[PDB]
RNA sequence: AGAGG
DNA sequence: CGATCCTCTCGAT
């Protein structure tokens, strides 16, 4: 794999190196390999960087990751954009799914949570466990035919 | 060389709408399977008795012409006897870009 | 230049859609993977015509 | 659409006065665009037209058939047999003008067809009308004068814009909207009224 | 389906020139593009409206009512 | 203003390259043994042989819009073969003194090299090109 | 003659080809494009169908009887109906055909252009009998009948320009080149190895001055000298085809300048 | 209550593409429904071009009550905010 | 109407590609474009 | 789903779409029938009442007219019926019903409606013809094609409802895309085509055709621009007619490659006030480029300015091609017999060469490297050897064709076309492949029974040998076809799943907005991010700039930053500066000069250390070099004359501009801090380009050039800040979104390759997505 | 269907003039006028011919939108020379030049036989 | 079902 | 327990 890294005359310069690509996981043990660096060491595995090097290092390779699908295609997509998602996906503790599994079994609202998957469960659930609706989600408002609280519903005009 | 049979024509692998095709194997793959789809929702005579036939929906070319150009296979499928369109003179031109 | 092939029932042209499906009888034989007790399987499906 | 899948809807009429033209007079009953050629590589197009033109001139069929040992170059050797430059092409005149064109037309016969589905069988327009049994919201269909869809997909669309008064308006206002009355106390739809 | 009077193209009378075209084939035994150019038929327009014509009528009035 | 330069340069290399009308031609002056020359010209109006002696002139005056010229009796300032309107883009000062001039005749471009064209091109948008001979 | 000059090379009953000497491009292109539209000729505009056991569909019918070629020599002696005072049409406005034919024969009957019949009082005017230029008498060929069959219909034939539709044209090709020798360079001529052995040279190249290969190109020289073949339909003579051509282009240039005079008092 | 005072606001005082929007739309509502216009219209017969006008003469009396996650608000004056935009 | 009378269905490992087999069998070209795409084949 | 998420709505109208050369860009051409059905509720002002009277009395039949009158309690009095129709005296209050007319705002779409531009608002242009008519550079954001799309129109019935459209989802407004924070729209087809033909130098016009042009531009001083030629013939050049349409004030530069300040291949581009100097005109110019002169007319004019430009430059370019004209002919696919024998051979020795590994590897002497075996690193070599044929013998074509090639005509100004099309076209359509691999054994051990048992020959394996113009044989054909179903097949699989990749997206960011305190929270009011981006910044206003602070030798970084006024050599010199000499050895001078070069340097380092690789350009809001380009042009930079700043002007000033690029407001810790990281990054580079020796010697600045620059810094970053309300999660969810769902359906063209993606690639981005705890290539990459 | 009638193409509406001439807005002594149900045919014609007048300084014609017979003429002549003169003059010398054509034809005719 | 982009 | 969008047609129980 080839290198940008600094010459001593101060500027970057092309320095190929051995790497080592590897065909199935075990980080952990890995790492503890002598004549490694163990601070370059990566994954596919964005699930074992999570659980290996913690939330943090899991976020940045999911990041990583969802860039490299993206990129390793042809498009750019701004930045924010993939880190926003990666943030939702992490800021919880953990890596939360883009599925019915993750992000709809969150502390959401409740018939917003019935406007993508498994409908009636998560309305028997609420009637079940006696949810409170906060009618502050987007789609909470679209049922309810009012003018939600989006762009330019976000503030309040007066007199 | 050790040949045990001959195939009739390969002309033969293709079936009723891309043997309608001119030249397909000069043809960018899928754009042959398009033109397949595509000749099935073109107008003509479909049938001598259509003024006899009560149907919903017949759309019948006025003056329908035979192509110019024809595969041999289109004999048999009776084309130049029942065609789906026009031969128009056309240009190709960036005209008033409409 | 009609050719038939096609139904006439209650005054309306039906084509019967020729339907695929496996050959019978026939001895195939596939290798079951990983999260298997199995590893490779002799299957048959006998019919009567 | 021509005999390549080559699809494409009329974009405007010109009589042919305002119509290019060769110096024999003849003028096209079509012009397709350069730009739908090269991505295409719809290259069967270009060798039909120019045995079209062959064909039409030695009045001769074409053979077009796929296997063949007929060659660009043996119908182009014949084209200019038939006094015309041999790749197709021709000097054109600019109809509104009369002055050459700096261009030379690639210009003859090619096989189009006329397909279903034409713009006025298509057309539509609503603004209130057959409102749905059940569901209260305008029909399905150009035919029953229905409304169209106003999927999720543009909910969210303009969700991103931040146009939130004419979300509301556009499934209120249009579309749906009704006026219920609630209860106080138990906060349901059983409430009996005498709006009089 | 009948011969089109008038050519799509440039418009010179076609609809006139067809049985007299199809004797230069049937009786005269012409060639196709000799008997067109023997019709007064120069330009390409004009060659491909009787060329490529298939004239259906001749079916159709062969249906009995 | 008036003139802004005048000199005789001799042609060295001629080069149409992909084009047909225009041929960018290089020179130096008879005179100057620095002052150099870099020209895009319409080879087609005005065609230019390998090693031609030609009077290269830059004016700035024989805003507003064009009239045609309608010969009439309105007399501009040549009795010249080859004239053009061009625009200052850039003056590139390399060893000593020696500047560059930069000019687009409307994308036809020109650069003459030497010492002495100082309060001679002052950045002006104007700039006319007039070829003798 | 002092202006334009006009040089007749070939001409028959339907087909002038001449050359057009001192004259600017816009001239001789405004003139090619007033030949094809703007001038008036008489044509069916409207089929009243009695009775129709053909094959074809009546509307079938009436788009081909509009096509119908009928004299157009009297037609400025004719009014167009639109500024008639008539309640519709009449004799001053207006040609009413005939067309009566029966499947009777045995053999496939045919109906032709011949077999229209004016019924109308055309005041002795050169005006709307169907043109036949077939050798065998016959006209365009309308419709087909078997022994049963019959189509019983009037039509009425009306004064109008092609640029309305093109039944009206007087037209047919009009063949037109200036410079065959692109001396001018008025086009980039499109070539492989050679432009020209690749292109083939005018029937026109004979008229003009072959260029001069070493010699310089002529910047200052303006496209004068159009070489034209007019060919007319039928309905109108060809020399009254570019006479009208010329007349009727006259016309709409003295209309603007009559327009200009109008606008003049308030 | 909650109410921020006027002394102490953190938030943009240049008014947001919505705020321009929501202020532009509800100015246009009243001028459409007959209300009196604070501007003298330059022969203007449009309720938003109107609006407009009456923008740029920061002569509309609104206020954007602006929320914050919290609870509490920030008032602002449509004239007082800065229309860069 | 002739390619309707030739038409083919089949229902539900790589059942929608064009295999070698099909060589003089099915038509290389004619299928529909997706849902049905490679299962509606043409003889 | 479908009842409360989604409905069906009246106002709506919808038909098949047509192009229009003659349209504005935010104009829509709307069927007069459509005018006639779609009515808006007008209530009764003075300022109205005269226009609505008229309208009433025209009728639901005549155009400018209504149906229905509704006045004060209920009462629609129906136009169409009524028997009063021909009177009504309107009173004030009531509301009117009339048509649709002329610039009205629509909002304007075309599904699928996966991305912010798939939905428009737009002014409403009646016309005759049942078409909806649109502006060709709207193409591309709704993807329109005008081979039988249909595109729904939706008519907003309140004066806030209109306001919404007009101010927010207006095509102008939509311009510069806030995805790729480079502009959506650009200029296509014809008119890219033929502006790259009009730009040649070769490419000259007479008056007669000027004037038309110059007339042809709507705006137009009335001022005939001086030829480029006053020789034998007063000659344009095409460079200055279509310069009418560039507005002045625009100020664009490039530099492509063998670009030098005279530019001999007439390549790059130098646009100074408005007129263009060099270069020709073409995609990397007028596209969707993001330091096109659509994102420069968009940020430096406007956009509504901008939208105006696309008409201009338009009615020019396609009159002036309309009188050029363009053709495509099978002429462009026979490239020459030289060159065949060239393709031929190429192809005939890697053929060879494959035959040669393939007799070795027989031999059992081909041995593979690791990890692989001696089959696979066979394939690998025969595949390799086999694409390098295709692609040398495409280049082949290529070179050998003309500049009159219109194929070549169309690539080169980036109309339409590939490399790779050529290549198909004219000299070799390449090796055919299936899952990845080279047509496998369909039949027991051979592709086909025409062939032989055990044949990994190229030919046998799918390799066609043959153009589409030479032809294809049955077994090419097959094998062609064989490899083109692949591609029909994958859209049907990946278009389904991408779409539902979108709404999962979408459902699970829906509620991510920008709240009052820059703060990115949820529904729950959970913060997600504590600044949008980690910046504060809007997409939309950001562009790749370079930190040149970051590269080069620490001995160029020297001699560019450093200035030491208590060394003669190494201070700035009293050429380029009024106080120059009076300041030599100036000690509490040169303490400023090097807190100046310590910052510097502490940046140099930092940078360094977050872009690891060393990568300069990074998008970031204010154009800096624009600004300075403006400065230069805006007060007529004389380079020769000193200047008037001191190194206390230029140090202070770069100083205190950064104090006040705001992001956040408040006064206290944690805010002043995330403010000062916030504009780290921007910082950096305001100080790597507004370093004094660079301000003097470079830039060559005046005081009165340099304090406005500070000031439009300042003014043009706080209108790069994020707005509150920004629907971010959406935006975010559909801008991962939209690309995904079109690196398919698409899908295709051709069938050698195109994957990677598909295949890498939509079930990658679902692993990742679902959470996959058992993935399909689990690597690990040990250095 | 939604279709314009094809007489729209040569038959003045309602009220309607053929010529309405205008002041340039722009640069002096230039006007615009603004033919109704007219071409390439009269446009180009007049536009060509005012350009011999060595004293029109503009002179030039566009058709805005195809959908509609209708033509935009600018014209910009010398101080003391009014555009509607220059017009005039060119139409003037159109109708003279047409009629020598047709005289010149028509005898040349007379002398062909056929 | 079938079909359209 | 989920599996892209919208549209248009015919016409089975
Ligand atoms: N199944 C589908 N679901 C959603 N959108 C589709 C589907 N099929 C097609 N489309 C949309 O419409 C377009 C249909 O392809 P289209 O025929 O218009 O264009 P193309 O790829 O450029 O090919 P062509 O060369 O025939 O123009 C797509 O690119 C896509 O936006
Ligand atoms: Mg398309
Ligand atoms: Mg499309
Ligand atoms: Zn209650
Ligand atoms: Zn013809
Ligand atoms: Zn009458």
């Amino acid at each position: 794999y080839d290198r940008k890294v600094p010459s001593p005359t101060g500027e970057y310069v092309k320095e190929p190196e051995w790497v080592l690509e590897t065909d199935g996981v075990n980080l952990s043990e890995v790492m503890t390999v002598p004549g490694i660096d163990p601070t370059r060491i990566y994954t596919n595995s964005f699930i074992d960087i999570m659980e290996v090097l913690g939330i943090e290092a899991g976020r940045a390779a999911l990041y990583k990751e969802v860039y490299n699908v993206i990129a390793s295609d042809g498009s750019y997509v701004n930045y924010r954009h993939m880190a926003l998602l990666v943030d939702v996906m992490t800021t919880q503790g953990g890596l939360t799914s883009v599925t019915r599994h993750g992000f709809n079994r969150s502390n959401t609202g409740a018939l917003m949570r019935c406007s993508f998957e498994e409908t009636v469960e998560i309305l028997f659930e609420a009637g079940a466990s006696a949810e409170l609706d906060d009618c502050r989600g987007v789609s909470e408002n679209v049922i309810l035919g009012q003018m939600a609280p989006i762009g330019t519903g976000a503030f309040d005009v007066m007199i | 060389t050790t040949f045990t049979h001959c195939e009739i024509h390969p002309s033969m692998i293709l079936g009723v709408a891309a043997s309608i095709i001119p030249f397909p194997d000069h043809n960018q793959s899928p754009r042959n399977t398009y033109q397949s789809a595509m000749g099935k929702q073109a107008m003509g005579v479909f049938l001598t008795n259509y003024n006899v036939r009560m149907d919903t929906m017949a759309n019948i070319l006025y003056y329908p012409q035979k192509p110019l150009g024809t595969t041999r296979a289109m004999e048999y499928l009776k084309f130049r006897e029942l065609p789906a369109g026009q031969n128009a003179i056309v240009a190709i031109a960036c005209y008033s870009g409409y | 230049f009609d050719m038939g092939g096609y139904f006439i029932i209650n005054g309306s042209e039906k084509v019967l859609i020729a339907q695929e499906r496996s050959a019978g009888n026939i001895v195939q034989v596939f290798k079951k993977a990983a999260p298997s007790p199995i590893s490779h399987v002799a299957e048959i499906r006998s019919a009567l015509e | 659409a021509s005999r390549h899948g080559q699809k494409g809807t009329i974009g405007i009429t010109y009589r042919r006065e305002d119509m290019p033209f060769t110096a024999e007079g003849i003028v096209p009953d079509l012009i397709i665009n350069p730009h739908a050629i090269p991505s295409r590589m719809t290259v069967a197009h270009l060798i039909e037209c120019l045995l079209s033109k062959v064909a039409a001139l030695s009045g001769n069929e074409g053979d077009a058939s796929p296997f063949t040992d007929i060659t660009v170059e043996g119908i182009s050797k014949l084209l200019r047999e038939h006094g015309y430059q041999s790749r197709g092409f021709e000097v054109m005149y600019n109809g509104h003008t009369g002055k050459k064109l700096m261009a030379q037309i690639f210009f003859g016969p090619t096989y189009y067809q006329r397909l279903r589905h034409m713009v006025d069988d298509k057309i539509h327009a609503r603004a209130r009308g057959p409102m749905q049994v059940l569901t209260r919201q305008p029909v399905e269909g150009r035919s029953r004068d229905g409304g169209l869809r106003f999927g999720e997909m543009e909910r969210d669309c303009m969700i991103a814009h931040g146009a939130a008064s004419f979300l509301k308006e556009r499934l209120m206002e249009a579309s749906d909207a009704f006026r219920v009355h609630i209860c106080g106390i138990c906060g349901l739809m059983t409430v009996i009224a005498k709006l009089n | 389906m009948i011969v089109p009077v008038r050519c799509f193209s440039c418009g010179k009378v076609v609809g006139d020139k067809w049985e007299s075209y199809l004797n230069l084939l049937q009786e005269d035994e012409l060639d196709e593009g000799t008997a067109l150019s023997r019709l007064g038929l120069k330009r390409y327009c004009c060659r491909r409206m009787i060329l490529t014509h298939v004239d259906l009528i001749e079916k159709f009035l062969r249906y009995n009512p | 203003s008036n003139t802004l330069f005048d000199d005789i340069f001799q042609v060295s290399e001629v080069d149409p390259g992909r084009y047909n009308k225009v041929c960018r031609i290089e020179a130096a002056s008879t005179t100057q043994d620095q002052c150099k020359l870099t020209l895009d010209i319409n080879v087609e109006l005005f065609p230019v042989a390998a090693q031609d002696s030609l009077t290269v002139t830059i004016a700035s005056s024989l805003t507003r819009s064009w009239r045609p010229p309608q010969a009439g009796d309105r007399s501009l300032a040549d009795d010249y073969d080859y004239v053009m309107y061009g625009t200052a883009y850039k003056f590139e000062e390399v060893s000593k003194d020696l500047i560059a001039v930069y000019y687009s005749f409307g994308g036809l471009l020109m650069r003459l090299e030497g010492n002495y064209r100082n309060l001679n091109n002052l950045k002006q948008e104007n700039a006319y090109l007039l070829i003798r001979r | 003659e002092e202006g334009p000059q006009v040089k007749i090379r070939e001409a028959s009953k339907d087909n002038v080809d001449f050359i057009l000497s001192n004259v600017d491009l816009a001239m001789a292109n405004s003139l090619r494009r007033v030949m094809i539209a703007e001038i008036p000729t008489l044509a069916i505009d409207s089929v009243e169908v009695e009775t129709n056991t053909t094959v074809l569909a009546d509307e079938f019918i009436a788009h081909r009887l509009g096509l119908i070629p009928l004299q157009s020599m009297d037609i400025e002696q004719l009014e167009y109906s639109r500024d008639c005072f008539c309640e519709d049409h009449c004799d001053k406005c207006s040609v009413v055909l005939t067309l009566q034919a029966f499947g009777e024969s045995e053999s496939t009957t045919n109906v032709y252009s011949k077999d229209l019949v004016i019924v109308s009082n055309l005041m002795g005017r050169n005006i709307g009998h169907p043109i036949i230029q077939d050798k065998e008498g016959n006209g365009v060929l309308i419709c087909k009948l078997r022994k049963g069959q019959e189509l019983k219909l009037t039509c009425v034939a009306k004064k109008g320009i092609a640029k309305e539709h093109a039944k009206w044209g007087p037209a047919a090709a009009i063949e037109f080149e200036y410079d065959p020798w692109n001396k001018l360079k008025h086009t980039d001529y499109w070539y492989e190895q050679d432009s020209a052995k690749e292109w083939p040279q005018s029937k026109n190249c004979e008229y003009e001055d072959p260029p001069n290969e070493g010699d310089p190109f002529d910047y200052k020289a303006q496209a004068d000298t159009f070489y034209m073949n007019v060919e007319s339909v039928g309905s109108i003579p060809v020399d009254q085809v570019v006479v009208r051509g010329i007349d009727t282009l006259q016309k709409k240039v003295a209309s603007i300048l009559l327009a200009l005079t109008q606008m003049d008092q308030d | 209550e909650k109410a921020i005072p006027k002394d102490q606001r953190a938030t943009t005082p240049y008014m947001t593409k919505y705020e321009r929007a929501r202020i532009l739309g509800t100015r246009a509502l009243q001028i459409s429904m007959n209300a009196p216009v604070f501007v003298d219209l330059e022969g203007e017969t449009d309720p938003l071009r109107i609006a407009m006008k009456e923008l740029a003469e920061k002569k509309i009396p609104l206020v954007i009550r602006r929320y914050l996650p919290d609870g509490s608000f920030e008032d602002w004056s449509v004239e007082e905010l800065i229309v860069d935009l | 109407t002739l390619s309707h009378l030739r038409r083919t269905n089949t229902p539900i490992a790589k059942p929608r590609q064009l295999h070698n087999t099909h060589w003089g069998l099915v038509c290389p070209a004619e299928t529909p474009e997706g849902q049905a795409c490679g299962l509606v084949k043409n003889l | 789903r479908g009842n409360l998420m989604g409905k069906r709505v009246d106002f709506s109208a919808r038909t098949v779409i047509s192009g229009d050369p003659n349209l504005e860009l935010d104009q829509v051409g709307v069927p007069k029938s459509i005018a006639k059905t779609l009515t808006y509720p007008e209530v009764v002002t003075p300022y109205n009442i005269d226009r609505l009277t008229q309208l009433v009395r025209n009728g639901p039949n005549e155009h400018p007219g209504a149906k229905y009158v509704i006045r004060d309690s209920g009462d629609r009095i129906d136009l169409r019926y009524s028997k009063r129709a021909g009177d009504i005296q309107l009173q004030y209050g009531w509301k009117v019903e009339r048509h649709i007319m002329d610039n009205d705002p629509v909002l304007f779409n075309r599904q699928p409606s996966l991305h912010k531009m798939s939905m428009m608002a737009h002014r409403v242009k009646v016309i005759p013809y049942s078409t909806f008519r649109l502006n060709l550079s709207v193409t591309s954001p709704y993807n329109a094609d005008f081979d039988g799309d249909e595109m729904n129109l939706h008519v907003p019935q309140s004066e806030e409802t209109r306001a919404e459209l007009s101010q927010l989802c207006a095509v102008p407004l939509q311009i510069v895309s806030p995805q790729s924070n480079k502009p959506c729209m650009g200029i296509v087809q014809d008119t890219l085509c033929g502006i790259r033909k009009l730009t040649l130098r070769d490419t000259f016009i007479e008056l007669d055709q000027v004037l038309n042009m110059l007339y042809w531009v709507p705006d137009w001083d009335g001022v005939i621009p001086t030829p480029a030629i006053i020789k034998p013939k007063p000659l344009w050049s095409g460079k200055q007619i279509l310069s009418v349409a560039i507005p002045n004030g625009i100020h664009l530069q490039r530099f492509d490659e063998g670009t030098t300040l005279l530019s001999p291949k007439d390549n790059g581009m130098l646009i100074i006030d408005g007129q263009i100097i060099f270069g020709v005109v073409e995609k990397k110019t007028v596209g969707s480029s993001n330091g096109g002169l659509i994102h420069v007319v968009t940020r430096e004019k406007g956009p509504q300015v901008c939208a105006k430009l696309f008409g201009n430059i338009q009615k020019v370019v396609n009159f002036w091609l309309l009188h050029n004209g363009f053709s495509t002919g099978i002429g462009d696919t026979i490239a020459d017999g030289p060159t065949m024998r060239e393709i031929t051979e190429t192809i005939a020795e890697a053929k060879k060469k494959v035959l040669d590994v393939t007799k070795e590897a027989q031999a059992n002497l081909l041995t593979a490297k690791h990890g692989m075996t001696l089959r696979e690193s066979f394939e690998d070599n025969v595949v390799r050897f086999l694409n390098e044929a295709r692609d040398k013998a495409g280049r082949l074509a290529e070179v050998n064709l003309k500049d009159l090639n219109n194929v070549k005509q169309m690539v080169m100004a980036g109309s339409k076309g590939s490399f790779i099309n050529i290549a198909q076209m004219s000299a070799c359509v390449g090796q055919q492949s299936v899952e990845g691999k080279r047509i496998a054994f369909g039949f027991v051990d051979r592709t086909l029974p025409h062939f032989s048992k055990d044949d990994y020959s190229p030919e046998s394996k799918g390799f066609v040998e043959n153009s589409y113009l030479r032809g294809l044989t049955p077994q090419e054909f097959f094998f062609h076809a064989m490899g083109g179903r692949e591609g029909l097949i994958d859209t049907a699989v990946k278009t389904a799943e991408t779409g539902y990749i979108q709404r999962r997206l979408v459902k699970a960011l829906e509620d991510i907005m920008v709240h009052y305190d820059n703060t990115t929270r949820n529904s729950l009011g959970n913060v997600i991010q504590f600044i949008y981006g980690e910046d504060g910044m809007d997409a939309a206003h950001i562009e790749k700039q370079s930190l040149d602070t970051i590269g080069g030798s620490d001995a160029a970084f020297e001699k560019r930053y450093r200035v030491d006024l208590l060394n003669t050599d190494h201070t700035l010199d009293p050429s380029l500066l009024e106080s120059g000499s009076e300041i030599l050895g100036d000690l509490k001078l040169q303490v400023l000069l090097d807190e100046e070069y310590k910052q510097l340097v502490k940046d140099r380092k930092f940078l360094r250390e977050v872009f690891v690789d060393g990568e300069a350009n990074w998008p970031l809001p204010v154009n800096i070099r624009r600004i300075i380009q403006n400065a230069q042009q805006t007060f007529h930079i004389d380079h020769t004359k000193p200047s008037d700043l001191t190194i206390k002007d230029i140090v202070l000033g770069v100083k205190d501009l950064q104090e006040n690029l705001l992001v956040l407001r408040g006064k206290n810790e944690i805010i002043q801090n995330a403010q000062r990281d916030a504009v780290t990054l921007f910082c950096c580079l305001l100080r790597s380009r507004l370093a004094t020796r660079r301000v003097l010697q470079e830039y060559r600045l005046t005081k009165q050039a340099f304090d406005w620059v500070l000031s439009n810094i300042e003014a043009q970053f706080l209108r790069s800040v994020v707005h509150p309300g920004e629907m971010v999660g959406v935006l975010a969810a559909q801008s991962i979104g939209e690309p995904a769902t079109q690196m398919t359906l698409n899908t295709f063209h051709f069938a050698g390759v195109a994957s990677k993606k598909v295949t890498s690639g939509v079930p990658r981005l679902k692993e990742i997505l679902n959470v996959a705890k058992n993935m399909k290539t689990p690597s690990l990459t040990v250095y | 269907m939604n279709a314009p009638d094809r007489f729209e193409l040569f038959l003045l509406g309602e009220g309607e003039s053929k010529l309405k001439i205008d002041p340039d807005t722009k640069a002096p002594n230039a006007v615009v006028i603004t033919f109704e149900k007219e071409d390439h045919t009269l446009g180009n014609l007049i536009r060509a011919e005012l350009l011999n007048d060595r004293k029109v300084l503009f002179a030039a014609y566009k058709v805005e939108h195809p959908f509609f017979a209708r033509f935009k003429l600018r014209i910009q002549t010398t101080e003391g020379y009014d555009p509607k003169d220059a017009l005039k003059n060119a139409c003037n010398s159109i109708i003279n030049k047409l009629g020598a054509l047709k005289t010149n034809f028509e005898t040349e005719w007379n002398l062909q036989t056929l």
